[PDB]
């Protein structure tokens, strides 16, 4: 224990790093433009140098993102014993929820970096897409930034993602006991990690905790606002349409 | 049927 946990965190902290193309390290940089400059977008003529078109390519990378954190499950340890259908049920309700923890750390007040850094799309611009396109983005904004005033880093990061794709409480998880004996270890990694990383935020850990619930909630309020488009909106790419399906 | 009901995500798992 204990020297076994920081272990574990180097470990998922490598994997990581291996799987995920920008870095919160990388990513901030390139917000403050510390970096030896993305292009622009704030309307329809700097995108193009149209809510479906912003619609449809956001799920291109968004299949992307499902391979790399699948990829990344599977580097948990203990995750690839799990019983097959656990592994599907853990993946199809954690994606989200890890999409929007990591795009919190391309995200500001002011915007949001695309296309792995090459661009900046601005929020004003996405809250002026015809509705209802135009509120998908808002709550991810408001989230961002109050998760990215915890100021962790990716070190953090690789940990706690790892404690969200291990949730006990998916519907439909066929056998629990080997899930939550997993988390619970990993949980004591982010503790541990947290009081390292952070020696001077006493209760870091606690706040952490309460964001995961905050997630849940978005990927709901996601859901909901996405049933409403494919009612009233006459394309979804079949892994997203696999992963939403009773979802 | 998790595996059968999700057959690209359950091939990216093999
Ligand atoms: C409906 C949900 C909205 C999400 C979203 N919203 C936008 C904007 C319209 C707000 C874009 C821009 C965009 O493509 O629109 C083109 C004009 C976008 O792609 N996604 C999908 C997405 C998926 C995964 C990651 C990701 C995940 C884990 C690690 C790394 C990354 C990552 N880091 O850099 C990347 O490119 N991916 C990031 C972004």
């Amino acid at each position: 224990e204990s020297a076994d946990l920081r272990a574990l965190a180097k470990h998922l902290y490598d994997s990581y790093i291996k799987s995920f193309p920008l870095t919160k390290a990388k990513a901030r940089a390139i917000l403050t433009g510390k970096t030896t400059s993305p292009f622009v977008i704030y309307d329809m003529n700097s995108l193009m140098m149209v809510a479906i078109r912003i619609f449809q390519g956001c799920q291109f990378r968004s299949v992307e993102a499902v391979q790399e954190i699948t990829e990344y499950a599977k580097s948990i340890p203990g995750f690839v014993n799990l019983d097959l259908n656990d592994q599907v049920t853990l993946l199809k309700y954690g994606v989200h929820e890890i999409i929007y923890t990591m795009l919190a750390s391309l995200m500001n007040k002011d915007g949001v970096l695309i296309s792995e850094g090459q661009g900046f799309m601005t929020r004003e611009f996405l809250k002026s897409l015809r509705k209802p396109f135009g509120d998908f983005m808002e709550p991810k904004f408001e989230f961002a930034v109050k998760f990215n005033a915890l100021e962790l880093d990716d070190s953090d990061l690789a940990i706690f993602i790892a404690v969200i794709i291990l949730s006990g409480d998916r519907p439909g998880l066929l056998n629990v006991k080997p899930i939550e004996d997993i988390q619970d270890n990993l949980l004591q990694a982010l503790e541990l990690q947290l009081k390292l990383n952070h020696p001077e935020s006493s209760q870091l850990f606690a706040k952490l905790l309460q964001k995961m619930t905050d997630l849940r909630q978005i990927v709901t309020e996601h859901v909901q606002l996405l049933q409403v488009i494919k009612k009233t909106e006459t394309s979804l790419h079949p892994l997203l349409q696999e992963i939403y399906k009773d979802l | 049927s998790l595996t059968e009901r999700h057959k690209i995500l359950h091939r990216l798992l093999q």
